[PDB]
RNA sequence: GUGAGGUUUU
RNA sequence: CCCCCGCCGUUAGUUGCCAGCGGUUCGGCCGGGCACUCUAACGGGACUGCCCGCGAAAGCGGGAGGAAGGAGGGGACGACGUCUGGUCAGCAUGGCCCUUACGGCCUGGGCGACACACGUGCUACAAUGCCCACUACAAAGCGAUGCCACCCGGCAACGGGGAGCUAAUCGCAAAAAGGUGGGCCCAGUUCGGAUUGGGGUCUGCAACCCGACCCCAUGAAGCCGGAAUCGCUAGUAAUCGCGGAUCAGCC
């Protein structure tokens, strides 16, 4: 069953800058276990993070924050006859981490030959606040508290 | 920057673009260069323009010219087969002549899932 | 210099250095940022002192042998506090109110029968 | 043969391929080891009446 | 002083050498000291229990090599005598190196 | 790689080095 | 990745090479393949386990360090099909 | 206040 | 009740550290320590035990607190029984035939034959990967006809020695991204890759078709896949890194 309360998987306290927050999604950048190449984007590089966004080299995704998670979609449905389960009163934790597993491929999916633009093709769209995570909002989860004919089938 | 070769990939580094010439590989593209005194690390656009026509003559002094050997691919096969031997018909029926397996794994010289009826 | 801290993450023979005296932080014959290079979790290693407004006056060298290399910096985060036994041990307001009492245990764990890398096993066929 | 193999490779051994590495008293040639002689069939039914000491169960 | 390869069949049993050539050279003179540990050479042949229809899931099987060596600070007459004459020879496969 | 002809661990993992990369 | 001892086996070393004494009959049976054929004699047929049967060989001035182990028909493929297959 | 295109016997 | 793991006064002090202060080649090196350090020996070692709520009844939220917590952790462990499931490709045993033989006798071939078709291991779709200066942070089994630093002849695959070891230093091995690196510039491309016929070294009767594949030739396929599968709950995946076991390579 499921009936048991979770674990530790609240990582650990960091010593760099605290910001747990953004280590663990250098945790989503990273494979195959590899450190000092996906912490060399986020933190030793120098040219990146800042001299492009204007101010502000660790705080950039205060623009990130405000107006970019996802939050609201359907969990699984089977056969299941046209339920429609978008709005579910959903959690900040998952809101969150779909943020943190969707806001990733905008620069591993979309190349570039140079060394300074392929890693912080993200850091721009995190500044400025745009990518798939925007649309996302409007298409997905503004279709859920206007009008009145889905299913009452909830749980 | 023209190259040694026939083939250009079209302005890289020296290692890399110097390489893929027929005659030239790894271990000589890259004790080619250490003689000559050229950088590893250099583009074959960036070398000197004299260094663009005056590393040509190094590679056509030995081994023999470009499609003659890759038509001795070919002719080994023929002088191999003197009497016509069993190994001819290992190479001319589609599959490697190492002696791997061929139901499974080395499905290169096969066809790749072309015949079968049921 | 010798004290009680001997934190033993990766099997890691541990044996901290450290006194009153100037610098912020040494090893064994370099300078904090070319034997510790390599990991950003070494830029700041001195947690338990400079969590207590004890930043850096203590040599907080070591010997450490075993394993790889994050555990080590394990060994100052538990190895210091192990290793606070000349700062009066019955100081209980420096290391309680902050999520620190947690002792490094997490070891990797074992490997079993038909299996490859454990947990992980090859799966069912159903023929 | 099942009797008479052991009598079958006590000729003169010739080299280091298609090794008589065989188990003692059974017709096995298989896991043997250079510390026991016997087989992995027969350390079960040898080395588990107290015959032969030394290896038992670890189970840690 | 002098190097002795103590190499016994359970730790008790070679604690039956380890535990009476001391306690027996400590009281009449030319004092001796205690084992220290040399690795257990613990062997490792995890092997199918069963001969034929047995695939997977196999059992550990061990080999331990309890050895140690006592460390005396005086070798004469009525040591090296301590050595050769006790004996229990039920754990016990003791070499003495030079 | 692992099954390349030569590089820095299919030597390793095919057992000995090369004649161009040598043991020193 | 031949070295510098060509070695043919001992059992079939020097008693294929009976025609360099006098001169006899252009046939000798060995077995081997493994073993190198030999160097000395040149021209004839030595007749050898082929790998199916005993058939014999013939060269024609062609080899100077190639093998002789491409030499072996015993897998008489006649061609593709007849697998009977999903099972 | 609510649920199935829906199955065959080795 | 049987151990690993985190874990200590006592710990043996051949791992021994100038940690005092010692002196040194500036490895505790060396002619006393055991104060700080394992292997392996070991007995103490918290228990929702105390408190306040839920309760006639232990289930009882949380606090103190230590090595860890209310089951300290994985692990070690496998009921009465099922499948007339399978084993003579162990052993003994009933039984069919074979004992001028489905036995041995002698060394080439075969199990790696090819056009397929399902899942199991290595596993690149590239600047986040990569032949590339480089030397390290080593958990445990290995090794005296074996490992083989240094010292070698080395474009070397590897001849011939010796250094240390009848077996924790001496040497296994290289721990891997640690590189503060120069670059390979959106590329079907040094990201990536096999089949290939000639030469050079073999440990080995001998490597072909059944040596590792060693610099060489040469590099076909691949930009993340369909009807929804299937190993994974916080030290769990995942590349990376080490040894055996019959052991000469290693398939
Ligand atoms: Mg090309
Ligand atoms: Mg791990
Ligand atoms: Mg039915
Ligand atoms: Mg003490
Ligand atoms: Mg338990
Ligand atoms: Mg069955
Ligand atoms: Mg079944
Ligand atoms: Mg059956
Ligand atoms: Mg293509
Ligand atoms: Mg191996
Ligand atoms: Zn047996």
């Amino acid at each position: 069953a499921r009936r048991r309360r979770a674990e530790v998987r609240q990582l650990q306290p960091d010593l760099v800058y605290g910001d747990v927050l953004v280590t663990a999604f250098i945790n989503k950048i990273m494979r195959d276990g590899k450190k000092n190449l996906a912490a060399r984007i986020f933190y030793d590089a120098c040219k990146i993070i800042q001299e492009k966004t204007g101010q502000e080299p660790l705080k950039v995704f205060k623009q990130a924050v405000e107006n970019v998670k996802p939050r609201m979609e359907v969990r699984s449905r089977r056969v299941g006859g046209a339920n429609y389960q978008v709005p579910m009163e959903v959690s900040p934790r998952r809101q969150q981490s779909l943020a943190l597993r969707w806001l990733v491929q905008a620069a591993n999916q979309r190349p570039e030959r140079r060394a300074a633009v392929r890693i912080a093709h993200e850091l721009m769209d995190a500044a400025e606040g745009k990518g798939g995570a925007v649309k996302k909002k409007e298409d997905v989860e503004r279709m859920a508290e206007a009008n009145r004919a889905y299913a009452h089938y909830r749980w | 920057a023209r190259i040694a070769g026939v083939e250009i990939p079209r302005n890289k580094r020296v290692d890399v673009a110097l390489t893929y010439i027929y005659g030239i590989g790894k271990a000589r593209a890259k004790e080619a260069l250490e003689k000559t005194g050229i950088n590893p690390a250099t583009r074959v656009k960036d070398l000197t323009e004299a260094e663009v026509v005056r590393l040509r003559e190094y590679v056509e002094n030995t081994w023999k010219l470009e499609g003659e050997l890759r038509a001795e691919v070919a002719a080994n096969i023929k002088r191999l087969m003197d009497i016509g031997c069993y190994r001819g018909l290992r190479h001319r029926r589609g599959l490697p002549v190492r002696g791997q397996r061929t139901r499974t794994n080395a499905r290169t010289r096969k066809g790749p899932r072309k015949t079968v009826a049921g | 210099e010798q004290y009680y801290g001997t934190g033993r993450r990766k099997e890691a023979v541990a044996r901290v250095f450290l006194r009153p005296g100037n610098g912020k932080v040494t090893v064994n014959g370099q300078d904090f940022n070319e034997y510790f290079q390599g990991l950003v979790r070494a830029v700041a290693a001195l947690e338990p002192l400079r969590a207590v407004d004890a930043l850096g006056h203590f040599d907080a060298y070591i010997t450490v042998r075993g394993g790889g290399k994050s555990g080590q910096i394990d060994a100052i985060k538990l190895g210091i506090a192990r290793a606070l036994v000349q700062y009066n041990p019955d100081y209980r307001a420096k290391l309680k109110p902050l999520g620190f009492l947690t002792r490094d245990a997490r070891v990797v764990e074992r490997k079993k029968y038909g299996k490859h890398k454990a947990r992980r096993a090859p799966q069912y066929s159903k023929r | 043969a099942r009797k008479a193999l052991i009598e079958k490779a006590k000729r003169t051994p010739k080299f280091k391929v298609r090794a008589y590495t065989r188990c003692v008293r059974c017709g096995r040639a298989r896991s043997v080891y250079r510390f026991f002689g016997l087989c992995r069939i027969c350390l079960r039914e040898l080395a588990h009446k107290g015959q032969l000491p030394g290896v038992r169960k670890a189970s840690w | 002083k002098i190097r002795i390869k103590l190499r016994g069949f359970d730790h008790k049993t070679l604690d039956a050498s380890a535990q009476k050539i001391v306690e027996a050279a400590r009281r009449s003179g030319a004092q001796v000291s205690g084992p220290i540990p040399l690795p257990t050479r613990v062997r490792r042949f995890t092997v199918i229990r069963g001969p034929f229809k047995h695939k997977d899931s196999r059992e550990h099987f061990e080999l331990r090599t309890h050895n140690r060596l006592v460390d005396i600070i005086n070798p004469n007459r009525k040591t090296i005598e301590q050595l050769m004459t006790l004996d229990l020879p039920t754990g016990v496969e003791i070499e003495i190196k030079t | 790689g692992k099954g390349d002809r030569r590089t820095r661990r299919g030597k390793i993992w095919r057992g000995t080095y090369g004649k161009y990369r040598p043991r020193k | 990745s031949l070295k510098k001892g060509v070695f043919v086996d001992d059992h079939l070393l020097e008693k294929v090479l009976e025609l360099n004494a006098k001169g006899e009959k252009r046939l000798i049976k060995t077995w081997s393949r493994r073993s190198t054929i030999v160097p000395e004699m040149v021209g004839h047929t030595i007749a050898v386990y082929n790998g199916k049967q005993h058939v014999p060989v013939y060269i024609t001035e062609n080899m100077v360090g190639h093998k002789l182990g491409e030499f072996a028909p015993t897998r008489t493929y006649r061609g593709h099909g007849k697998e009977a297959k999903a099972t």
